[PDB]
């Protein structure tokens, strides 16, 4: 079916729809209503399943559950191209795709399509899980570099949230943690970019698997405190320092991927996402007609 | 004989 | 209609064949869904063959891409036409124009990671005035074929069903004209031969009663294709010259 | 026409005596944020207290 | 269950072999009826 | 001590809209209350819209009518957005006929003793002929929100029409400074609807706020059935009324309802007082259904 | 050989959904992904929801400027209508209605339209306006279109803003979003690449004749092609079950395949392998040949 | 005429002393109501059954009264047009019905035509206790429930044994 | 369930993770052995797994409770018959 | 939700009487009792049955769909009014 976005998943589940889940899970629902006693021979369950019944919708919530899934994209190129997520079932007709992973598929949304394929036996859901898990593609084979970069929309809302101007609401303020910089910024008070002196706790782990506190106040902006709540434990605060365009970002996934492993990263990832979403909503950043300044110039020179 | 089934495949390969 | 057109949609509409052009102007002295009559002017007028128009408007039927080819008229009553212009507009015309879509209040904005790469969000205002609510049409086809141990049944006289099984077909198995259908229902009821065998003895009173010598018999009926529904507008039966007509041909 | 799903509180999933997360299902379409945006702004911006 | 494939040549006593019975007459099926 | 909002004055500006307005408010409260009563208002308020239209010589929706310039899918259209207001009922039966040349204006249907249509100058269809009548009959009915045609006919000359449900339009709010009750920093919220006629004002803000306060309401094996008849506190009198029937067990005695056990002689009347003490701890005779004796916690290992 | 056909018209009557396909006129695609109610809506300091929020990263890369342009032309057209709307509903003469009219058809440099008014006669005029009032519409030929200052000089003849932006409130928040953003009205398209045509899904239907394999297609209940570049992209990884079941156990093995559903209706979770059936058929055609291949040991 | 009205009646091995125009109107009524429920018309029945032919009709009633419920089978004022040739309290029947009642349940008689025949076998067996009512007589039981005992007897006929 | 680190963490191979906990979760589900972890009404694999980040699970202990387990059978056999 | 909640506390037969022409069925089965010069039901009802099927101003089909008509039981009940007004169609 057609894919579209779904941007309140977690990176290892997928939406994927109702009708085409009581399709594709035929026998497993088949096998559950023979369990549970409801009905005796398999033409009641496949009359029941015709019929969609008020009971068949938890059965499928309960065959759902920790079943991975293949999803494809058409042309698969590479082997980021077949991932395994679990299902979140979709009142609708698309299959809802977490949009990090879209950077892998090569997957934009002009009218895509995408197949899932169901794992069987017990081997291949093992397999699914262990190996072709999209939490466990987050480096390209290709090289060393994250494939679960983000693309888009959320360096939009990184780049406008972690920035500065030399004066805003609450210019040259000093607060007392990162809590009460996000909640300056949302009751009113100071903006999302305006430099402050906050006093932020940066875990550095220089022992041998010891992380060890260092408080400080750091010159920086309100926004880089906000982004600061997401940081896990490990990375240095001069992560967040600087603008976050998308090398910095991706590199900031890299650093986090080296240091705290796979399961901060991952986290990580889907706190990076959310917050670039949001703040970039609350941006409100357009295109006009007039942001396209000509240069006064351009007319002597031609 | 690459993936999962290499230990199927080592398994074949010494009970010949 | 286009809020921001170029001026060419009344040449890609009058210059093709889905409006309905005045061919000599005057007045109009009937509008109706289905025809419209125009009162030709005397000075644009044979001197034989009396002569005032008729327009009969092509109202629902099939296209080739599954839409609904319909036609409007958009004149009022007593209403003069001058040679050369549009009395019924056509499929994605108004007044004479071209219009293809609709025309929107569009913000741009980040809101939320709904449109993250180029998807659109769209308020339920939208679809609240059923203004992109596009009509579809599908012909389904049952042929009578000719076999072995005899022809075919269309009569819906046949075994098998349930009251969910010919409860909206007639007394001769083809379904109403406007009987709202579901995904997997019986449009046409199709019984054909299977074993030929010879009479039993068991049915014996049975077999005097109707009269009927087959009896035993199989099915294969049309039906709706799983998953659409829809509102049966239109029956054709075509006989082939010879067969018995039943009631409802 | 006026009766509404009515919530109550499933749970209170609670770290240390003075931080907390309160759930609530379930609620009618849209009522979430209503919800949440009065609360949010009752708390964050006017409540007694003294410092 | 089984190692290598092995492809060779096909003698005509393999032919035979492999065979069930000679197909004389080229005419397919009775085309009128259903019998072949 | 917070100042509490109270309507002050309801500005009806036009036929359609109205201008309410709420003053005093704490700052803060305004944007608060303006965005809360906002949204209650858009989303579920009582309408009164139409579902089933029956014109009478047409089978389905789309078909077309001799004598009628528009087709059937118009008519349906421009009853759909007919707006109507109905006071004693859940829903109603409107009759329209209408017979010659020239509009059906809305003001031509047979109007009940209840029903009361808020615009007539509304047209659903043009007749063009001398002798080409209409004569339908349109069913409006309660309801909330948008109810659709694909959720929810039995003969083939019904037609269904989709159901929006809404009366408002356009809610928009405009928090601006207040003047003396001597004392500054102080709100008024003003806000300007627009309703389609059949929802007073002063009643949306009303149900608005019901609504919301409605949803802040929200925070602002029995060991004596397995037990004997006979171990209860009671005397023997009271366990021998119920093991008459031969009942060794209380779970017997919640197994059979109390209707069943009055309907016996067995029991005294001084028995029925001895059960209603019993019954007031609610561990016995709630009016259960067991399967014979075991519940699952009651499992037999 | 064919008694009678009976030919029967479905009509249906398919609305919108999250999964249909939408488009401009101008390159700007895009899936439907979430159809949210009406209060969520950005609204501006009027009362009005907008209908449909695009996204403004689209424009700089791919380089279609001109729906930006289109978006502010038809903000000053329906600028235009709602200023008829509201001089007509207010029940004013035709002499207002004419001197506001006129003013919005003069409005231009040397330009070939040149209309007036004076010689419509009182009844057309209100007419006119009866057609204006959902907007007024606006020609732009190709190459020689509205300049900039044109479209300024016609958003200021309606009392919109200059630039095109107008400030918009949210609608979860109700708080005002930063940096006023650009609202108007475009032409969207609606494309007959719809969702539920697309959609499809097979637990278990027919099988083909020749190799026993599903079918393809949908109108044919069928099943997708696990192709090749995905056996490649399952031998990459190291899964050998998945791919082991993907191209014997569900596609073509007939007694591995009934010896699975039994499996799974008993709640058991194992295959019993078994050859693919085209192989068999890949023996007979090498076979049919001169050529001898067999199946040692 | 199907061309077959004078054979299928006179099987006639097991309903020759059963009634035989009744049997061809069951089945009649099986191969027409079975699953259409003819119509929600709420009047009195009457199904019209021929012995030579076989084959039979359905009939309405108007059910003559002097009161006015059952109105689709509902007096003497209204008899006056039939001259009073109607008396009061017959079930006079003046309709029919138009060639449908089951334009379904065809070939499918395992199940129809088998169900009147096990009807057509309980009325015959009831037939076999009329002839005697009660009466001293043996039974071997074949069947072992609870608290009752199922009793197999010559001609196919059955009995049980209660507990008590 | 989210991530598989720790179950690589304490087997290295990755691919004897997979092995490992099939037969662990075949003998759970058709065999009708316990789970040695209280579960939440998981699946099978998850409980596998979970077992596996334990530690109270690889390849070694599942040899020596399958020859404990097939010697107890046997010797409950002999111990019938002589 | 105590402060919120504070903040609001200062706000929280018809079947007889209708025409016979008002009647779902046809104009026809309409004017067969209006023949008799009847335009309410309730005229209907006052009159018996018996009394309308001994003139022939009703027809066969009249005669159907006065049946159709009194299968609802809200006309032609076969009863008497004093001329037009029960108690409850009061003249207030």
């Amino acid at each position: 079916s057609v894919i579209t976005v779904g941007p309140y998943l977690r990176l290892h589940q997928c939406g994927l729809p109702k009708k085409m889940a009581l399709e594709l899970f035929k026998p497993f629902i088949y096998g559950k209503l023979e369990l549970r006693g409801l009905a005796t021979t398999i033409k009641a369950a496949k009359k029941m399943v015709e019929r969609e019944e008020a009971v068949v919708w938890d059965i499928l919530d309960e065959v759902i559950r920790e079943h991975p899934v293949l999803l494809n994209r058409a042309p698969t190129l590479h082997r980021l191209g077949i991932q395994a997520f679990e299902p979140v079932l979709i009142e609708g007709k698309a299959i809802q795709l977490h949009p990090l992973v879209c950077a892998a598929y090569n997957a934009d949304f002009d009218g895509d399509q995408m197949a899932v394929h169901v794992p069987l036996t017990l081997e291949a859901q093992l397999e699914a899980r262990a190996l072709m898990m999209s939490t466990n593609n987050i480096l390209s084979p290709a090289n060393g570099e994250p494939i679960i970069v983000p693309s888009q929309d959320v360096v939009l809302g990184l780049y406008y949230m972690t920035r500065d101007c030399v004066n805003a609401k609450g210019e040259g303020m000093v607060l007392t943690g990162p809590k009460e910089a996000e909640r300056l910024y949302r009751s009113g008070l100071a903006s999302l970019h305006a430099r402050v002196k906050v006093r932020i706790t940066e875990y550095e782990k220089d022992a041998n698997g010891e992380l060890v506190a260092k408080t400080s106040l750091k010159d920086t902006t309100v926004g880089r405190a906000i982004l600061w709540m997401i940081v896990p434990k490990g990375l240095p605060y001069s992560i967040v320092n600087q603008a976050l365009g998308k090398k910095a970002i991706s590199k900031m996934l890299n650093t986090c991927y080296r240091i705290l492993g796979l399961k901060p990263t991952v986290i990580f990832a889907d706190q990076i996402m959310y917050t670039g979403f949001a703040y970039a909503a609350r941006s409100g950043a357009s295109v006009g007609i007039d942001d396209m300044v000509i240069p006064e110039k351009k007319h002597e020179i031609i | 004989p690459a993936g999962t089934g290499y230990a199927y495949h080592q398994d074949r390969m010494r009970r010949r | 209609k286009p809020l921001v057109g170029t001026g060419m949609e009344r040449a890609v509409a009058v210059d093709s064949g889905v409006t309905a052009v005045a061919k000599r102007g005057g007045v109009v002295q009937y509008v109706d869904a289905s025809r419209i009559v125009i009162k030709v002017n005397e000075d644009e007028m044979y001197p034989g063959e009396a002569g005032i128009d008729i327009y009969n408007l092509t109202k629902y039927t099939r296209s080739n891409q599954n839409t609904c080819i319909n036609q409007m008229p958009c004149v009022s009553l007593g209403e003069p036409v001058e040679r050369g212009d549009v009395l019924a507009d056509g499929p994605s015309t108004d007044l004479g124009e071209l219009a293809l879509g609709q025309n929107m209040r569009v913000a741009f904005m980040p809101w939320n990671g709904y449109n993250f790469e180029d998807s659109i969000l769209v308020s339920e205002r939208v679809v609240q005035e059923d203004r992109f609510t596009t009509i579809h049409i599908q012909e389904l086809a049952c042929v009578s074929r000719d076999t072995k141990l005899g022809p075919e049944e269309i009569t819906a006289d046949i075994p098998n069903v349930g009251e969910a099984a010919l409860s909206k077909l007639d007394e001769s198995g083809i379904v109403y004209i406007g009987a709202e259908v579901t995904g997997g229902d019986i449009l046409v009821g199709k019984v054909t031969p299977k074993g030929e065998t010879q009479l039993t003895p068991e049915e014996k009173l049975l077999r005097a009663i109707f009269g009927e010598k087959a009896s035993d018999v199989k099915d294969s009926s049309l039906r709706v294709p799983n998953g659409v529904s829809g509102t049966v507008i239109d029956v054709q039966v075509f006989t082939r010259d010879g067969v018995e007509k039943d009631k409802r041909a | 026409v006026t009766e509404f799903l009515k919530p109550r509180l499933v749970d209170i999933e609670q770290v240390s005596s003075t931080h907390a997360k309160v759930t609530l299902e379930p609620l009618e379409r849209g009522f979430g944020h209503t919800l949440g945006n009065a609360l949010r702004r009752i708390l964050l911006s006017s409540m007694p207290g003294c410092a | 269950e089984f190692d290598a494939i092995k492809i060779a040549l096909a003698s005509p006593d393999m032919i035979r072999s492999w065979s069930f019975g000679e197909v004389k007459k080229p005419e397919t099926i009775n085309y009128r009826t259903f019998k072949p | 001590e917070f100042l509490k909002p109270r309507l002050v004055d309801i500005e009806q500006v036009s036929s359609t809209h109205a201008k309410v307005t709420l003053e005093p408010l704490e700052r803060g409260f305004g944007h608060t209350l303006g965005n809360a009563l906002r949204r209650i208002l858009l989303s579920s308020m009582p309408g009164c819209a139409v579902t089933e239209v029956e014109i009478d010589g047409v089978l389905h929706e789309y078909s077309t009518k001799e004598g009628v310039q528009e087709d059937i899918l118009e008519i349906l259209l421009n009853l759909k957005g007919l707006a109507v207001r109905v006071q004693g009922k859940d829903e109603v039966i409107l009759t329209l006929n209408k017979s010659g040349i020239g509009p059906v204006t809305a003001a031509d249907i047979t109007h009940d003793g209840d029903v009361e249509i808020v615009k007539p100058q509304h047209v659903i269809c043009h007749l063009t002929d001398e002798n080409a009548s209409i004569s339908m009959r349109i069913k409006v009915q309660r309801g909330r929100g948008y109810v659709p045609a694909s959720t929810r006919e039995r003969p083939i000359g019904r037609l269904l029409v989709d159901a929006c449900y809404s009366p408002v339009e356009r809610i928009a709010y405009n928090v601006e400074a207040a003047r003396v009750e001597q004392r500054t920093d102080l709100d008024k919220l003003v806000i300007e609807m627009e309703t389609n006629g059949t929802i007073d004002p002063e009643e949306a803000i009303r149900r608005a706020a019901t609504i919301l306060a409605e949803q802040l309401e929200a925070f602002v094996f029995d060991p004596i059935l397995l037990r004997p008849v006979d171990d209860l506190e009671l005397t023997v009198r009271s366990a021998n009324c119920l093991k008459a029937e031969a009942i060794h067990y209380i779970g017997d005695l919640v197994q059979r309802t109390e209707v069943e056990l009055l309907k016996t002689p067995n029991l005294g009347k001084k028995s029925l007082t001895e059960i209603k003490d019993v019954l007031a701890s609610r561990g016995l005779s709630l009016g259960m259904r067991l399967e014979n004796w075991p519940p699952a916690s009651i499992a037999d290992e | 050989g064919v008694l009678k056909i009976v030919k029967v018209y479905l009509a249906v009557k398919r609305r919108i959904q999250p999964g249909d396909k939408m488009a401009g006129r101008h390159g700007n695609k895009g899936v439907i992904s979430k159809i949210n109610p009406i209060e969520d809506m950005p609204y501006d300091e009027n009362g009005t929801p907008v209908d449909i929020v695009l996204n403004p990263l689209g424009v700089p890369s791919r380089m279609n400027i001109g729906q930006i342009l289109e978006t502010h032309l038809g903000m000053a057209a329906k600028g235009i209508g709602d200023k008829i709307n509201a001089m007509l509903k207010q029940q004013q003469e035709v002499a207002k209605l004419r001197e506001f009219i006129q003013r919005a058809y003069d409005l231009g440099a040397d330009v070939r339209q040149k209309v007036d008014l004076s010689t419509f006669s009182d009844e057309e005029v209100m007419r006119l306006a009866e057609n204006l009032r959902k907007g007024m519409p606006i020609a732009t030929p190709v190459f020689d279109g509205a300049k900039e200052a044109e479209i300024k000089e016609l958003l200021k003849l309606g009392d919109l803003p200059t630039s095109g932006q107008i400030r918009l409130y949210d609608g979860r928040t109700g708080e005002q979003f930063e940096r006023p953003v650009t609202v108007g009205y475009m032409y969207m398209l609606k494309l007959n690449h719809l969702v539920d045509d697309k959609m499809h899904a097979r637990s278990t239907g027919s099988y083909s004749l020749v190799t026993q394999q599903p079918l393809g297609g949908k109108a044919q209940f069928g099943g997708q092609r696990f192709g090749e570049m995905e056996v490649w992209a399952l031998e990459a990884y190291g899964a050998a079950y998945t791919l082991q079941e993907m191209l014997t156990v569900k596609s073509d093995d007939v007694n591995g395949r009934t010896k699975m559903y039994k499996n799974i209706v008993d709640g058991n979770h194992q295959m019993e392998p078994g050859m693919p059936e085209s192989f068999n058929v890949l023996l007979k055609e090498i076979r049919s040949l001169g050529i001898n291949i067999e199946l040692e040991d | 005429m199907n061309k077959e009205i004078l054979a299928v009646v006179e099987a006639v091995s097991n309903e020759k002393a059963l009634p035989r125009e009744k049997i061809f109107e069951a089945l009649e009524s099986a191969l027409a109501t079975a699953t259409k429920k003819k119509y929600e018309q709420e009047i009195d029945v009457r199904v019209q059954i021929d012995r030579k032919s076989g084959d039979f009709d359905t009939f309405r009633r108007w059910l003559v009264v002097d009161e006015v419920t059952q109105p689709t089978k509902e007096t003497l004022e209204a008899a006056r047009y039939e001259d009073e040739s109607l008396n009061l309290g017959d079930y006079v029947e003046d309709q029919i019905e138009s060639v449908t009642f089951d334009r379904i349940t065809t070939q499918t008689a395992k199940q129809v035509i088998v169900q009147k025949v096990r009807e057509a076998e309980r009325a015959m067996v009831v037939d076999q206790f009329r002839e005697h009512e009660g009466e001293i007589i043996t039974g071997v039981v074949k069947k072992v429930n609870r608290d009752n005992i199922s009793l197999d007897l010559g001609n196919n006929a059955e009995a049980v044994i209660l507990r008590e | 369930r989210v991530t598989v680190q720790d179950a690589v963490e304490k087997i290295g191979n990755r691919f004897d993770l997979v092995l490992v906990a099939a037969r662990r979760a075949r003998q759970m589900q058709v065999g009708g052995k316990d789970p040695l972890v209280p579960e939440e009404n998981d699946k099978t694999t998850v409980i596998a797994l979970r077992e596996i980040e334990e530690g109270l699970i690889n390849n070694q202990i599942l040899d020596v409770r399958e020859r404990q387990e097939q010697q107890e059978q046997e010797a409950a056999e002999l111990q019938a018959v002589t």
